[PDB]
């Protein structure tokens, strides 16, 4: 006796709502319920019937996860204040069969959707002494169990990291931002940026911190009155005097003073003419923000937390409070939406009392670690506050493997961090091989960086040659002759590879008895020791762009599909999640390989798709392919294959979108996440200065293989916006399949299940 | 020993740099010497330092960088005869007599009083110490070359400036992000677009987004009835289904009596029409970003044309500014275009539109027309032809394009207008031929289409020969008075074999045009199918990505493989807009001779480098362009003999370069042609109460005009290389021969 | 021996021999020597763009002078490892190529 679950989206809309709605409505289906829609909002509940509580199946939601907006769209709430409305509403959904309600909106809709839930027992009561619904439809029904999923870009809700929406709104402001600076560039112009976000400052310091203004406004840090004035106009002049040209200071639009009072664009606007006199415009960026297609951050978040919410509401019970699906350390969770809004709606009490710090706890897991980053990077060595007394060391920074989105990030915000310190920081140019061969030590200057945090490629180059590839004498000579007190490498398996080399080496050429650390960095994600490389969220835009694309041609001729060569070495990182953010029908990644067999059966399954599908508009299929899932079978053969064995009922064209696979700017996260992993490593450097350097001393017996002084050899990883620390050693000895470059144990296998279950694919 | 200074003043546009590139390098290999000026005139004024003697290398990656990097500041100094004449002397210092402005109006203006004056102020610096006359003797004279950088297209004389077709890119870009959200609540949303005195940008992108309706001087609206109007469209068209509003406002929006209409004017209006309502000012997000393939094209040109126009200066030669007519560059005397495009104004203070509207682009007033018939007289008001409406139908033949659903949308939308009804022949010939589908469309199923990319009712490559009996059979059922083919070769060969078939099958006799569509514009007769400005903006955004992937890494080379079946056009293009150092085209032969050469300039090139950073170098390879040679042989024969010095990889776009999203361009174009072919099926459709009523609609040199598909099946390479005879962009390669570094790498190894 | 005597049974043919021997040229030499292969590539002297071509002239020529007669096949052995890019299989098509009309050249392994 099908059950059926609905879902509606409420309040302002935001990128992802659609791959939220394409993965409850899937889900649903997978688990056996029917699945439904409802146009308009609570508007929705309110009008009835079909059309507005449509019924939809599997194909009606085909595509979604790269649509804008919300297809089933979202109204202002009328009616369903008033009892009737809300009356009306239970019948309607009673009328329809469904008892069970997900709605993804902001949290003023997520409350609005418990109270309904608590009054549903009175309403359907009233329903019953009334008709309106029969005696079999009460008892079937008399409970509505809801779960809610938040939607919003603002990055608002406590008791999540990221609401669905934020990174895209991110993405859309630091793409204004970047094009905002071409011309300010130009005309060596100050821009003042108006950023949405309501009351949360989370888009305007990320976007700041990414786009590196000079100076940002946030609600969250009031601290100011006549202190912004100074404060601004002091960074802002050293800034400007020492060489940049531009001038860009980010505005969240609810910034207020220390007194509460509202700081405008304008406030801001005249002090940087009037003051310092300097040419200023001001740019409200306006609803850009909230458009565009959901980035893949969104898309792949959205779908999981849309299959959880089906989840929750299937297995919630007359006695469990409602639940809210959220994110913490990049972890998939239920929260009690109760708990969860009272937290937010603390926030806005804990700003109305002054209490700032406070509002700053109850942001996401990371919100202040980014405020102080961005205030060290952008002060960095303009103030001589050199934050330690001479504890500041001189260390080297150095780029190995393949160029990756982040990066650049990496360099700068290492370089301008250190200088915020009194560290003075040394670029190595083109990795060891530009090291021995061209002695290529360098002294950053802040001048000669600028831009540098969003730039793509490599400025201060890399290559794949490894440092016994270029003699390692000659390295150790030039550091003991720069005197390094520490490294940091940031790059791929090769910069993997190096660490390791480098460290055992350490007894035999005493320069390497310093403290080094790695930075990952690949858009493959192969580098042991992290969940996540720099440049990889820039790859699995850059591709799923692409397929966005290649599906919209095959789509267009009907009864095709598209094998896409992907990359990633021997992980299937990439081609997984590309393949979950575009809904690819078939993914085949390196861990798994292509079974003829698998192949044969894909191939009958992709046949019926097609035949299902009729001439229909929209059913073009994408085969995501990892190269290395087989070195027999390429891209092309693969199509030519499928092509044959297809046999006139449908064909398939190979796709290399080759390098782009490296995308162009780097994304507000790998920007972000770069100079956290950028900062945490400086740390990790003069944090490890005691050990190997009380043994540092003469090259005598005192240096060992001793885990405390091995442990000063490490790659700063991450499992779940955490980071973690360890020893090239362990890693490079029981956590590494070093003969195949990647990680012994594939920590994403589980997805990829559900990837499969979204498009309906078996074995 | 000719020295050259370009400068880049007044508001910065993209393409400037792609603009001093070239007149840097033009100038270098024609043995001047070229120096820049930063900061503009105040750079200009300030002297030394601020001018700089520019190398080769100084300009590398130009072409796909934001802004000027070279800066453009405003100088009160150069306001007063000794600011002036100050700067005259910093000139004369450095040996150089003549100037090259890209820039702004204001700037071509204040560039000519500059050369009409110069003598002048040279005897001053004669006099009061400064120069000796015998010093000052050969640097008699200016020399003044006037480059049009502006986003406003505001520039009466020359069809489009520098940056206009950029800034135009990134309306659409921020328009298509706020459909998605107005889209979602319903809403109506009123966005300011820059332009300045000009409604050329919001014209532009008025038809580009799909705009209920738009608000330009050049038309001031009904200076008291325009809130009306508006209401009655946006309402007519939401009764119809649409979801979302949006109009377009043109920052020097007024009415007949010259009263500003404001955003927020508009925005008040339509509140109280009852819709949500939000205004939207893009701002300066329209002035960054690099330049879009029609930019980095028209200022690489144009570029190189003033660099030899300084060359062939002469005393009595006026002021020349370079622009462009009939899509070939062009000269024109400087003052002339100051004066016409400062009239524009003054017919617009005299209340006179109409004059005011003549003088700006060759198409502009055509656009606005289209604008309306596509957009607001779908009152029933309008040409609703008594009953000679008609059954069109329309098919794609093709690979999918870019702007086949805008053009498909263009012609439902005029086609409605009228009264005609439009069908949708789903999956090409193929289709029909097996399921005989032919959809009748609606207002709102066209709805979005003009920003959609891909074929919404299907396109193949399957020609009309498959069956061409039941195809009339079809063709017949559905009573077609005319049929619209929308794509490339295919539908070229199609539309022959339909004319052909005119004496087998009485219904083909009806009117039938093909409007060209592919990446590749290989469909004969004409110089652009729709879908072309796309591709070249997909590969540009793709190459711009590998090329920074190989500056990266340092030394090393793509070669990266483009389509266009057995047509370069795609690949010369897109080599000059790339700076590549070879561009191998299907016809350009491909010998070991020449892959030596190649393998020699790079060689030669790479020993140079040491500037790194910004230097990876890459070949354009068509995709025909050798059976025996292909991309990967080609790519690994030139690794092999690198010898370690340098590395190599593969470039294979592939399908991306059909687009995800049509242009701006595309978008407009669409329209255009969509309607210009109903309009013909309409005139021949009641020129008959002869194979001229089966042609193909084409563009030369800005022309567009109708080509029987006889005689022009004749013109083609046929069961053959499937391509037109000729080539229109042998110069192009030549030009881009020098600024690719080519030639000079040539001349090294000799 | 018995690829030749195909050739030569054709007139204006060449044939390009797929041979064994890893990084050594030692096979693919004496071979040569031993059946008078008129080109040979190893290994450890590669084939470059520029040896190709002239070889491909000097057999254009062989061809023309020898006009249809009756014993003028040509072999070219060509160790594997001679060349990454180019295989016995690409390099027959690139001297047919290459050849223009004048003679042609098939792969064997
Ligand atoms: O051009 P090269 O340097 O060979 O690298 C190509 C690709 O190989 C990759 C894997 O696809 O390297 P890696 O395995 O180190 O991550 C990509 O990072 C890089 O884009
Ligand atoms: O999708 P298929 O039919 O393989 O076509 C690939 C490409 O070949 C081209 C030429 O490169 O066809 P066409 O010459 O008809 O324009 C492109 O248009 C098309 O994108
Ligand atoms: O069957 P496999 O292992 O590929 O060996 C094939 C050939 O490889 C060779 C080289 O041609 O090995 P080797 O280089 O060690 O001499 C021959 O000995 C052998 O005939
Ligand atoms: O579009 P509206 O109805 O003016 O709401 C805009 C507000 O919505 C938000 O996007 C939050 O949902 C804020 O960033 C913004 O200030
Ligand atoms: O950037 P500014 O100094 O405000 O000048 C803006 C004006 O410049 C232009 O871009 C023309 O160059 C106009 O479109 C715009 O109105």
């Amino acid at each position: 006796p099908q059950k059926a679950i609905a879902v509606m989206t409420s309040g302002g809309d935001a990128p992802g709502m659609n791959s939220n709605v394409r993965a409850i409505v899937r889900s649903a289906i997978f688990k056996g319920c029917r699945a439904f829609v409802v146009m308009e909002g609570y508007e929705g509940l309110v009008r009835g019937g079909p059309e507005y509580i449509k019924e939809f199946h599997w194909e009606d939601v085909r595509g979604w996860s790269a649509e804008g907006g919300t297809n089933i769209g979202t109204a202002r709430c009328m009616e369903f204040k008033k009892r009737e409305g809300r009356l009306l509403g239970a019948q309607h959904l009673i009328e329809a069969g469904v008892d069970a309600l997900i709605v993804c909106g902001g949290d003023g809709s997520l409350t609005g959707a418990d109270l309904f839930r608590s009054e549903w027992p009175s309403l359907i009561e009233e329903l019953l002494k009334t008709n309106r619904i029969s005696n079999e439809q009460y008892e079937r029904m008399k409970h509505l169990n809801i779960c809610g999923t938040v939607g919003s870009i603002d990055n608002d809700m406590s008791t999540t990291d990221a609401t669905i929406g934020a990174y895209s709104a991110l993405d859309r402001i630091c793409k204004a931002i970047d094009y905002v600076e071409a011309t300010a560039n130009s005309h060596s112009r100050a821009f003042v940026v108006e950023v949405m976000g309501r009351n949360c400052g989370w888009l305007a310091l990320l976007a700041g911190i990414a786009t590196s203004a000079d100076y940002i406004f946030i609600p969250e840090k009031p601290a100011t009155s006549s202190e912004w004035q100074d404060q601004m106009c002091d960074i802002v002049s050293k800034h400007r005097s020492r060489g940049k040209r531009t001038t860009i200071v980010v505005v969240a639009e609810g910034a207020i003073a220390a007194d509460l009072t509202p700081i405008s664009p304008s406030d801001v606007h005249k002090v940087l003419v009037d003051r310092l006199g300097l040419d200023t415009r001001i740019t409200t960026l306006g609803h850009v923000q909230r458009g565009g297609t959901a980035v893949a951050y969104d898309r792949i978040l959205a779908t999981l937390q849309g299959l959880e919410a089906v989840n929750a509401v299937l297995e919630s019970t007359p006695d469990t409070p409602s639940p809210l699906i959220a994110v913490n350390e990049n972890k998939i969770v239920r929260k009690p939406l109760m708990e969860s809004v009272k937290l937010t709606k603390a926030v806005a009490e804990a700003i109305q009392a002054k209490d700032f710090k406070r509002a700053m706890s109850l942001r996401d897991t990371e919100f202040i670690e980014h405020l102080n980053n961005f205030m060290a990077i952008n002060s960095a060595d303009h103030n001589e506050p050199k934050l330690p007394k001479d504890k500041r060391l001189k260390i080297a920074i150095v780029n190995v493997g393949a160029p990756a989105g982040g990066i650049n990030s990496a360099v700068y915000s290492m370089a301008t961090y250190c200088m915020s310190q009194g560290h003075r920081p040394y670029a190595i140019y083109n990795g060891w091989s530009g090291l021995a061969r061209h002695e290529s030590v360098r002294s950053l200057n802040w001048k000669d960086m600028l831009g540098w945090q969003s730039r793509g490629g490599s400025e201060i180059g890399t290559n794949r040659v490894t440092p016994e590839e270029a003699d390692l004498g000659m390295i150790a000579y030039y550091f003991q002759k720069y005197e390094f007190d520490g490294l940091i490498i940031v790059g791929g398996f090769e910069a993997f590879e190096s660490l390791h080399q480098l460290e055992r080496a350490r007894e035999s050429y005493p320069a390497f008895r310093i403290p080094m650390v790695l930075i990952p960095a690949t858009l493959s994600n192969n580098v042991p020791g992290t969940e996540y490389s720099l440049g990889s969220d820039t790859a699995l835009n850059a591709l799923m762009e692409y397929c966005d694309v290649v599906k919209q041609s095959a789509s267009s001729t009907r009864g095709r599909a598209f094998v896409v060569d992907c990359q990633g070495g021997n992980s299937g990182y990439l081609a997984t999640y590309a393949s979950l953010a575009v809904g690819a029908q078939v993914s085949y990644v390196p861990e798994e390989g292509i079974s003829l067999e698998q192949l044969s059966e894909d191939i009958e399954y992709l046949a019926q798709s097609f035949e299902k599908a009729e001439g229909r508009g929209r059913f073009g299929k994408l085969i995501l392919k990892s190269t290395n899932a087989s070195k027999a079978l390429s891209a092309t053969k693969l199509a030519e294959v499928i092509t044959a064995e297809a046999d006139g009922r449908f064909d398939a064209k190979p796709a290399y979108p080759g390098h782009v696979q490296q995308g162009g700017l780097p994304s507000p996260i790998d920007r972000t996440r770069a100079t956290r992993m950028a900062i945490k490593a400086v740390g990790f450097i003069k944090d490890n200065q005691a050990a190997i350097a009380e043994a540092r001393a003469a090259e005598e017996n005192f240096n060992a293989d001793d885990k405390t002084i091995s442990d000063t050899a490490a790659v700063v990883g991450v499992k779940g916006s955490h980071v973690v620390y360890n020893s090239i050693r362990q890693l490079y000895d029981y956590e590494t399949e070093v003969s195949m470059r990647m990680p012994k144990v594939i920590h994403w296998q589980a997805t990829r299940l559900i990837a499969d279950h979204l498009v309906g694919r078996k074995r | 020993k000719k020295k050259i200074a370009v400068m880049t003043s007044g508001g910065d546009s993209p393409g400037m740099n792609a603009a001093v590139r070239a007149v840097v390098r033009t100038g270098i290999h024609f043995g001047c010497d070229v120096f820049a000026v930063y900061e503009g005139y105040e750079g200009l004024l300030r002297g030394g330092k601020y001018l700089k003697k520019m190398a080769w290398e100084d300009v590398r990656g130009w072409l796909s960088e934001g802004g000027t990097l070279i800066g453009t500041a405003r100088s009160m100094e150069f306001r007063k005869r000794e600011g002036r004449r100050q700067a005259a002397g910093n000139l004369i210092s450095q040996g150089i007599d003549a100037l090259v402005v890209c820039g702004g109006d204001g700037s071509l203006t204040g560039a000519d009083l500059f050369r009409h004056e110069w003598p002048s102020l040279v005897d001053e610096l004669v006099a009061e110490g400064r120069f000796t006359k015998e010093e000052v003797a050969p640097y008699k004279n200016l020399s003044i070359v006037g480059l049009v950088g502006s986003i406003d297209n505001d520039m009466s004389g020359t069809d489009s400036t520098i940056g206009a077709y950029s800034a135009l890119e990134r309306i659409c870009e921020m328009v298509d992000y706020i459909d998605a959200t107005a889209k979602s609540h319903s809403r109506a949303f009123v966005v300011e677009v820059m332009g300045r005195h000009c409604g050329w940008l919001a014209l532009m992108a008025g038809i580009a987004t799909g705009a209920d309706y738009i608000f330009i001087p050049e038309r001031a609206v009904p200076h008291g009835k325009w809130q009306d109007e508006l209401k009655e469209v946006c309402q007519r068209h939401r009764s119809k289904g649409r979801r979302n509003n949006t109009i377009i406002v043109a920052e020097g929006a007024l009415d007949d009596q010259l009263n500003p209409v404001t955003a927020n004017d508009v925005k008040d209006a339509l509140i109280e029409l009852g819709l949500d309502t939000k205004v939207t000012i893009l701002g300066h997000v329209q002035r960054g970003g690099t330049a879009v393939a029609h930019d980095r094209w028209l200022a690489t040109l144009q570029g190189v044309d003033a660099v030899k126009a300084v060359l062939e200066f002469t005393p009595e030669t006026p002021s020349p500014l370079i622009g462009i007519l009939e899509n070939k560059i062009i000269r024109m005397p400087l003052v002339e275009s100051v004066k016409l495009t400062k009239s524009v104004a003054t017919a617009i203070e005299n209340k006179d539109f109409d004059k005011a509207i003549s003088l700006r682009d060759t198409e502009f007033i055509e656009l606005y027309e289209n604008f309306l018939s596509t957009t607001v007289k779908d009152d029933g008001s309008e040409l609703l032809p008594v009953s000679d409406r008609l059954n069109i139908g329309i098919v794609h033949v093709g690979a999918p394009s870019a702007a086949l659903n805008a053009a498909t949308r263009a012609a439902t939308l005029y086609c409605l207008s009228h009264g005609h009804k439009p069908y949708a022949i789903m999956n090409g010939f193929s289709g029909l031929i097996q399921t005989g589908e032919v959809k009748e469309l609606s207002w709102i199923d066209v709805e979005n289409w003009h920003n959609l990319g891909g074929s919404e009712i299907g396109t193949n490559r399957s020609v009309a020969s498959e069956d061409l009996g039941t195809i009339a059979y079809y063709f017949q059922k559905n009573k077609l008075d005319g049929l619209i083919i929308l794509g490339g070769f295919e539908g070229f060969r199609s539309l022959k074999q339909l004319r052909d078939g005119r004496t087998q099958h009485p219904i083909f006799n009806i009117p039938m045009c093909l409007i060209p569509a592919t990446v590749s514009n290989n469909v004969p007769g004409t110089e652009y199918s729709l879908g072309v400005d796309t591709c070249l903006n997909a590969l540009v955004n793709y190459t711009d990505d590998i090329k920074q992937s190989a500056s990266a890494t340092r030394r090393r080379v793509f070669v990266c493989e483009v389509q266009g079946g057995h047509s370069g056009y795609i690949a010369s293009f897109t080599g000059l807009i790339t700076g590549a150092v070879s561009v191998y085209t299907p016809e350009k032969k491909i010998d070991l001779a020449s892959i030596r050469e190649d393998i020699t300039l790079l060689k030669e090139n790479f020993r140079h480098d040491k500037g790194e950073n910004r230097n990876g170098k890459l070949l354009v390879r068509n995709e025909q362009a050798s059976s025996v040679y292909s991309t990967q042989l080609l790519a690994d024969i030139i690794s092999e003999a690198s010898k370690g010095k340098f590395g190599v990889r593969t470039a294979i776009p592939g399908h991306v370069q059909q687009g995800g999203v049509p242009s701006s361009k595309d978008r407009v174009t669409a329209s255009r042609f969509a309607v210009k072919c109903i309009k013909f099926i309409e005139q021949w459709n009641k020129k008959n109460e002869e194979d001229d009523s089966a042609a193909v609609i084409c563009v030369n040199g800005s022309h567009v005009s109708f080509k029987p598909i006889a005689n022009l099946w004749e013109n083609e390479t046929n069961v053959e290389l499937r391509k037109g005879f000729e080539v229109h962009w042998a110069e192009y390669n030549k030009i881009g021969d020098i600024l690719s570094g080519r030639l000079k790498l040539r001349a090294e190894v000799a």
